[PDB]
RNA sequence: GGGGAACUUGAGUGCAGAAGAGGAGAGUGGAAUUCCACGUGUAGCGGUGAAAUGCGUAGAGAUGUGGAGGAACACCAGUGGCGAAGGCGACUCUCUGGUCUGUAACUGACGCUGAGGAGCGAAAGCGUGGGGAGCGAACAGGAUUAGAUACCCUGGUAGUCCACGCCGUAAACGAUGAGUGCUAAGUGUUAGGGGGUUUCCGCCCCUUAGUGCUGCAGCUAACGCAUUAAGCACUCCGCCUGGGGAGUACGGUCGCAAGACUGAAACUCAAAGGAAUUGACGGGGGCCCGCACAAGCGGUGGAGCAUGUGGUUUAAUUCGAAG
């Protein structure tokens, strides 16, 4: 065994900002090609009318406010299943992030997709948010657990 | 490796001799074993009998 | 109240945190099972470390600076709380190693396995 | 074999040293555990894989003093030493046993073994009188479990200790009886003695007696033992003759008792066993692998239907397949 890893979605190589490597490239995760690259691209133009400002800002400042730094996993110990707190791998902050945001915006419940999940960017652009919600619940439980190392 | 009772010539202990026995025991009052004192196994036993003496004549400490 | 002795019990199970005067007069004391781990917790070193500035919590508003340790029994805590001891601003002069080692002293209880 | 006269190597005595937890009696001392009173002292302490019973506001635990007691003597401590064996470790003293070294002054075979007999003989146990800190059968409570009369936790009676008697057993083991002589070495270590350089230290060579570790020949069925023989030999004693039945039954001798020593049989089986060999397996160890697990996606069973199987059903529901 040994660690693995790659990389996609790639957006060009020079003078390019991350706002423009998310126009055309980058997450999409939520399904096939196709009710992606749409259902989005037009979330984004919708809080650029909701905001005053670039709608992609809020975007990596709610990602920003959505990542954890800390986490627990279980481990099997006697007879307890003690939760163990740990760190967190700078790409396993992202995935999981991102993860939570568009789980999410896919449970929360509105007339539709694309609202549902802009009305979550800005519900995580301030703090008080679903997927923030369990940012701050796993944190507690982590340094709750803290003295197990 | 160094023998320091058979080195300098010395008989038995002469038990007032309260000077060496501090050398021979530790600053905590533990008595020194052979693996660090280097004295020969005949004398090592009437040392801790004169420490011993000495020390139920308080003048050496049971625990420093 | 300017010096002190404090006091901590490194057991398997908790780490007591206790600081007294030259006199042998107590000030404040503290505890895993007082900051509230209950169960095996109270064994780890974290828990002793909180002990540990909890107690210079207490010792402060009174006014004491310097202080020497005395650590009892073996456990997870010897080094835990005397370093939180000058992580938490006090000045800590002398380490004691003092626990009970009696010569025969009495009969063990029984083993753990029978 | 008997008798007489020698002799000294065997065996002792004397002489000079050496060592030792060798034994019995008296007293003495240090660190602790517990309890008690006292000062300070707030909120838990204690405990296990988690927990719980317990102890605490009637002030615990913690922490500083002072007492009270009973048990064992930390490091020194070492496959060290002593003892015939059990066993024997703090210190001093009183009494007392045995051993080794060098001698050559003494006696001159005074030696070995030893059925019965006698005495010792760990721990538990018993009797009498004290003593009782801790530990702790029994016992209670709390946990775990389907159950847990246990493993775990909190208590805790008898015992554990002392004086005098009794029992006479242990895997009382080196699972190797006692004594004597001979048979390659190497290497530690304990108590000595002699010598070569110094009557300095410490360097080495011989040398007895122990006490370990490797290793020839030899023995061994294999392991392995191998000058501390399980080798080569001689004396004396004890013990064994297939496994159960059973160290039980009966009868005796002991014991207050528990029980101990002596110790059948009928019946029944063709095996029971020792050591080594190869695999398997372990809630054994050391490595390594696999969508094995983690880390993700989407599913299965909840509904309807398609199909296969079990059951039932028939006249037949053709047979085969069953982790």
């Amino acid at each position: 065994k040994g660690p693995v890893a790659k990389r996609d979605v790639l957006p060009d190589p020079i003078y390019n900002s991350k706002l423009v490597s998310r126009l055309i490239n980058k997450m999409m995760i939520d399904g096939k090609k196709g009710k992606s690259q749409t259902i989005l691209y037009k979330s984004f133009d919708i809080i650029k009318e909701r905001t005053g400002n670039d709608a992609m800002e809020v975007f990596e400042q709610a990602l920003k406010n959505i990542m954890p730094v800390l986490e627990v996993k279980a481990r099997r110990v006697g007879g307890a299943n003690y939760q163990v707190p740990v760190e967190v791998r700078p790409e396993r902050r992202t995935t999981l992030g991102l993860r939570w945001l568009v789980n999410y915006a896919r449970l929360r419940g509105e007339k539709t997709m694309e609202e549902r999940l802009a009305n979550e960017i800005l519900d995580a652009a301030n703090n008080t948010g679903a997927a923030v919600k369990k940012r701050e619940d796993t944190h507690k439980m982590a340094e709750a657990n803290k003295a197990f190392a | 490796k160094v023998c320091y009772f058979t080195s300098n010539g010395i008989t038995h202990i002469d038990y007032k001799d309260v000077d060496l026995l501090k050398k021979f025991v530790s600053e905590r009052g533990k008595i020194l074993p052979r693996r660090v004192t280097g004295t020969n196994a005949k004398y090592q036993r009437k040392l801790t009998a004169a420490i011993k003496r000495a020390r139920q004549m308080a003048l050496l400490p049971y625990v420093s | 109240i300017e010096s002190g002795i404090a006091h901590i019990r490194s057991t398997f199970n908790n780490t007591i945190v206790t600081i007294t005067d030259t006199h042998g007069n107590a000030i404040s004391w503290s505890s895993a099972g007082a900051l509230g781990f209950r169960g095996s917790r109270k064994s780890t070193p974290f828990a002793a470390q909180m002990a540990a500035e909890t107690a210079a919590k207490g010792s402060i508003e009174h006014g004491l600076k310097t202080l020497e340790v005395t650590v009892k029994g073996p456990g997870s805590g010897r080094e835990a709380a005397i370093r939180a001891l000058q992580a938490a601003g006090l000045e800590v002069t002398a380490i004691r190693d003092v626990t009970p080692v009696p010569h025969n002293g009495c009969r063990p209880p029984k083993r753990r396995r029978v």
